[PDB]
RNA sequence: GGUUGCGGCCAUAUCUACCAGAAAGCACCGUUUCCCGUCCGAUCAACUGUAGUUAAGCUGGUAAGAGCCUGACCGAGUAGUGUAGUGGGUGACCAUACGCGAAACUCAGGUGCUGCAAUCU
RNA sequence: GAGAACAGAAAUCUCCAGUAGAACAAAAGGGUAAAAGCCCCCUUGAUUUUGAUUUUCAGUGUGAAUACAAACCAUGAAAGU
RNA sequence: GCUCGUAUCAGUUUUAUGAGGUAAAGCGAAUGAUUAGAGGUUCCGGGGUCGAAAUGACCUUGACCUAUUCUCAAACUUUAAAUAUGUAAGAAGUCCUUGUUACUUAAUUGAACGUGGACAUUUGAAUGAAGAGCUUUUAGUGGGCCAUUUUUGGUAAGCAG
């Protein structure tokens, strides 16, 4: 019996991690806003490391989280670029997944010479109705193992929708 | 050189407890204290305001004053060859009712009831307490209790 | 020329010579250090009860 | 070693309080809500607890004792159909109505009903319960929100407003009320009054009727069935206010059954624990079958 | 050029381990504590003989190493390297101190005497009790006299009085010979690498049947 | 007896992995004009109660379960210790006398009790 | 721990565990989880008057601190602080 | 000397009730040390093979796991004594339409202090009490040393603490 424990898309996070801040970060924010219909947020560094050439609180990345039909549309637009060949490596043990793309023009964005070529990372968070139990304020809980999203059922859901395919490796 | 601070050598004294850390339960706040109440002092290491000194930790005193969030305690402290009266302003988290006085009040009521029964009948109620008396004569039988003879055991290494 | 630093030797004997008798306890302890709002109240209430007792049995 | 909860971990684990584990109560706020001035020796400290489940509002007046909290008088939203509020039992206006009901009930219980009549002609204006010459002070209660989020235009403050216009002196500020503008520190009694009487629902009714009829059929179906309109829900809210003030006596239900019958049926249905002898028997059966290979 | 052991024989100070406060102490002289066939199964070496201390004192790391080397060499030379298992059951953790300065005649001019006499670490010792095991050898019963002879040889390297007692236990286990034998004829014991595991009457039956197959698979 | 709000004691209450839950309640759930906060109506805010429940939460059962709790006249009167001797011993230490007296391979049992208000084939 | 595209054991990291193994100016010890930690909004109680009290103590001083009174304020929806 | 005259006492026990973190114990309990022994994808120290190529293949420390007790801690601890230690065992005490108040309460509800009432030959454990409460004033002293015991530094000392 599966009344409402069916998989559903919680959120899609589009993340572009620039090397630095400034014009490049502004360009990435502009492209993310144009793609997602909403402003993104800039992620500063968690710590500094001289060997990696970054400073603490330097606005390294930019990211946006979308939900619902917009998340579905962006997911299929990125899967068009990927040509629907993912992997069990690409899928996670918690049921979520994601994939990285380059040359965001393939998503359908009109090229502008200023913006240039920015890559990005989609990460889709799979779930089913009831995550409010673990995300609400009063009476916090944890879902049961029956209700937990997993590798097998998330790959089954992904390869059932759009009948996509996954590699053994 | 030498250190004698306010919380000197209180490392284990104010240590909270094992698996009793954190927020304190609300009965300590709901308890009320009146002037003349007898209170035990045991500092809560978690609450740092109105904390008693390590000398008064474990001391029993009498309430002389009551304020918004605390209480005044009278403690007799031995200074040299006499006792001096010390007045503390301790919080209810460090204060707790003493049960010796409660037991004595219960005994007072029990003596009142026994005296009322004596006024009723006159059967030598004998209010005063007595120490453990020597045991009276008794007879011990051996039905299914025949004495079992014991002997000192020989030495063995056992290791 | 070093000397003895500290000792509590003989101190308890000295204290117990004429020593450690308890402090003298009183009915009506001092109200010093007691809440002054309460003390204002107590002044007014004691005034009132003395007046009532005088009126009842002059 | 991801799922590594060792015996030492479980042994040194200190569980929170039961209500903290259940995520029901905030003890940091509860301590300040229930801790009394020690020179106010035993005088109870009363909290107007307001809780918002789905399709129900619970409003209680509780004081705290050692053995547990003690309820003075409680008003639930599910008894508002008795006064004439059948639809929208959780909305802002229902919260105001049930707060008014609990205020009236508590005043009647304490004998403070004729005095401190409250506010009968409400306007959405912020007012305090004035001191009465040579008369008992108003019953004082402090709002208890628990884990609910204090924010502008919340039904917890709706129930607070209900109680304050009921007559309970519940200390509050007007800046969490709907109609408050952050830019100008001035309340909007007109917008507050519309929220009091269901204007935020009547205007939604009108907008839905004039722009999307399918949503009007999908929701507001009960309103359609009982023929309530954007002019009439204000009427029913005023009528409910009047009935609440008229009779807050809290007549309860007949339960249709007997507590013993309830206990019998639920006990018969409920699962039962095994005895220790039969537990040992189950272990022995497992030993003889699974371990022994017959 | 080390101080005689008579200076550090007795347990005079509180335990003084190497810690965040010593943080500079010499290495222990003894680093090997198991010798012989240490991989042998519990059934293989049924007899246990203990070199026990009759005195509350301190055993130096130097003395422990010397006694271990002597007993190990004797066991090897008279019965072979795989006919026994020797275990040192005392680890030298107490750190001995010394106040040593530059050595010269007429040093009283700059010695400072007993001012600031706190010592620096210069040794390690094992703090043993009365009845505390110093050495334990497990072997076959045919090797009893050889093992007691080797422990007697090792005894000369220690200060104080030591006894040699043949344990009633089976090898290095906590069960005497008959109780171990009974638990072994039952399925209660399972041979781990060198030591043994016991089947508790408590626990999950699923794990008790995953492990210990023979006890239930009768 | 189930359930809810508010609790008291704060694991006998916690943690794992299964199973069950009638009715009511609780919850997930549906929506975005208005009060309201974020990239995100997913938290939080509001509106409706109409479209399904063991799917979760929740509750209760199951486990020679981990923990935790209470006892034991199998361990242990052991370790330690107050007091005593012109006791033993080179000493290290130990024994005796009059008293007090401690974890766990252990073993047994247990796995929330309850206060106030409200509702329930 | 399972994770993205350059990208790597140590950027960007979505979930799952997570009794604090982090952080709290500094030494160490105590203390702290819907906080005492990290963010955000407001702010000047680091204010006034004078007393009482604890520690060191001679129950002298100094230093530090504790609970009130009478004010004036900040913060919060409020209890409160 | 003063005020009194057997008690507003006690280097003691008992009963009741607190506080402690030392001795002991513990380390298949946290921290920190610490010895050994099965099986683990070499993208995850360093060493050879089917051969132009690596997940169809083995051994060497153990990085990282498996709960197996070898041994420990003045500045480690769940537990936890003995001795020592706070308080109480009454007449200034225990129970009642009450009386006062500007404090407190929603409220004659509370808080404090009381008037009026019920408590006797046992007035609320033991033992003792060659009198109990001290008031003033002043001497000398302010190098100490030695036991059984607990103990720090030191190899130790008729050493130092």
């Amino acid at each position: 019996q599966n009344p409402m424990r069916d998989l559903k898309i919680e959120k899609l996070v589009l993340n572009i991690s620039v090397g630095e801040s400034g014009d490049r970060l502004t360009r990435a924010s502009k492209v993310l806003e144009q793609l997602s219909g909403q402003t993104p947020v800039q992620s500063k560094a968690r710590y500094t490391v001289r060997t990696f050439g970054i400073r603490r609180n330097e606005k390294i990345a930019v990211h946006v989280t979308v939900r619902g039909p917009k998340a579905e549309e962006i997911l299929e637009r990125g899967l068009k670029v990927k040509e629907y060949q993912l992997r069990d490596r690409n899928f996670s043990a918690t049921g979520n997944f994601g994939f990285g793309i380059d040359e965001h023009i393939d998503l359908g964005i009109k090229y502008d010479p200023s913006i240039g070529i920015f890559g990005m990372d989609f990460y889709v968070v799979m779930n089913r109705p009831g995550a409010r139990v673990t995300r609400r304020k009063r009476c916090k809980g944890t879902v049961g193992n029956s209700h937990k999203t997993t590798k097998e059922d998330t790959v089954s859901w992904f390869k059932q929708k759009y009948d996509a395919d996954v590699l053994d490796k | 050189g030498k250190s004698h601070g306010y919380r000197s050598r209180t490392r284990y004294m104010f240590q909270r407890d094992f698996r009793k850390h954190g927020a304190v339960h609300l009965s300590t706040y709901l308890k009320v204290y009146k002037v003349g109440d007898i209170v035990d002092i045991k500092a809560n290491g978690s609450i740092q305001k109105g904390m008693p000194h390590k000398f008064y930790q474990g001391k029993t005193g009498v309430v002389y004053n009551v304020t918004k969030s605390s209480v005044g305690v009278i403690i007799n402290k031995m200074v040299g060859n006499r006792y001096l009266e010390k007045r503390l302003n301790l919080r209810v988290e460090h204060i707790k009712h003493s049960k010796c006085r409660q037991e004595f009040l219960e005994r007072v009521k029990a003596n009142a009831a026994k005296r009322a029964e004596a006024k009723a009948q006159g059967v030598a109620v004998q209010l005063k307490r007595q120490p453990a008396q020597p045991r009276e004569s008794r007879i011990v039988s051996t039905e299914g209790n025949v004495p079992q003879t014991l002997a000192p055991v020989p030495y063995e290494t056992f290791i | 020329a070093k000397s003895k630093n500290h000792t509590a030797h003989n101190q308890t004997r000295k204290a117990h010579r004429n020593g450690i008798k308890k402090p003298k306890t009183y009915k009506y302890p001092s109200l010093k250090g007691v809440d002054p709002k309460f003390r204002r109240n107590h002044k007014h209430a004691l005034h009132g009860t003395a007046k009532a007792l005088a009126a009842a049995k002059k | 070693q991801k799922d590594a909860k060792s015996s030492a971990y479980s042994s040194r684990f200190q569980t929170p309080f039961r209500r903290r584990r259940e995520g029901k109560t905030d003890y940091y706020q509860r301590k300040r809500l229930v801790t009394q001035h020690k020179a106010k020796y035993n005088t109870p400290k009363y909290r107007l607890v307001v809780r918002f489940t789905n399709k129900d509002i619970i409003c209680q007046i509780i004081s705290s004792t050692i053995t547990g909290d003690v309820v003075l008088a409680a008003a639930y939203s599910h008894e508002l159909p008795r006064y004439g509020i059948t639809h929208g039992l959780t909305n802002w206006a229902a919260a105001y109505a049930t707060g008014l009901l609990i205020a009236r009930r508590t005043l009647q219980k304490l004998g403070l009903d004729e005095t401190y009549k409250g506010v009968e002609e409400v306007e959405g204006e912020y007012e305090l319960t004035e001191a009465v010459e040579d008369g008992p002070r108003p019953f004082k209660v402090f709002l208890d929100i628990g884990l609910q989020r204090t924010t502008t235009g919340a039904r917890v403050f709706g129930a607070l407003k209900g109680a304050s216009d009921g007559g309970l002196y519940v200390p509050h500020s007007e800046n969490r009320f709907p109609g408050w503008d952050f830019e100008t520190e001035e309340i909007d009694p007109e917008l507050l009054r519309s929220y009091i009487f269901g204007g935020h629902v009547s205007q939604y009714m009108e907008e839905l009727a004039d722009d999307d009829e399918e949503r009007f059929s999908e929701l507001f179906k009960g309103y359609l069935a009982d023929d309530i309109d954007a002019d009439s829900l204000e009427d029913i809210y005023t009528s409910a206010h009047e009935a609440i003030r008229a009779d807050p006596a809290f007549k309860p239900t007949e339960k249709k059954f007997t507590k013993e019958q309830y206990a019998a049926e639920s006990k018969k249905y409920r699962q039962t624990k095994l005895s220790k002898e039969e537990r040992a028997a189950r272990v022995a059966a497992k030993i003889a079958a699974l371990a022994g290979q017959q | 050029a080390r101080r005689p052991a008579r200076c550090y024989r007795y347990q005079k100070n509180k335990p003084y381990p190497k810690s965040r406060y010593n943080r500079a102490v010499p290495d222990s002289k003894i680093r090997i504590y198991d010798l012989g066939k240490k991989k042998a199964t519990v059934d293989e070496f049924p007899l246990c003989v203990h070199l026990v201390s009759n005195e509350l004192e301190q055993l130096s790391s130097e003395a422990l190493e010397a006694a271990r080397i002597c007993a190990n060499k004797y066991m090897t030379t008279v019965s072979g390297r795989d006919a026994f298992h020797l275990r040192v059951r005392v680890h030298p953790f107490h750190v001995l101190r010394i106040n040593k300065m530059l050595s010269c005649a007429g040093a009283d001019r700059l010695q400072q005497g007993m001012r600031g006499a706190w010592g620096k670490p210069h040794g390690l010792a094992a703090r043993v009790d009365i009845g505390q095991i110093i050495f334990s050898v497990r072997t076959k019963d045919s090797n009893k006299d050889v093992v007691v002879e080797g422990l007697r040889r090792a005894r000369y390297k220690f200060p104080g009085q030591q006894k040699i007692i043949l344990s009633k236990k089976w090898g290095f286990t906590n069960l005497d010979r008959p109780e171990y034998l009974k638990k072994r004829e039952a399925g209660e014991v399972k041979d781990d690498g060198a030591f043994v595991k016991f089947l508790s009457k408590k626990g999950s039956l699923e794990n008790n049947i995953r492990e210990f197959p023979e006890y239930f698979a009768a």
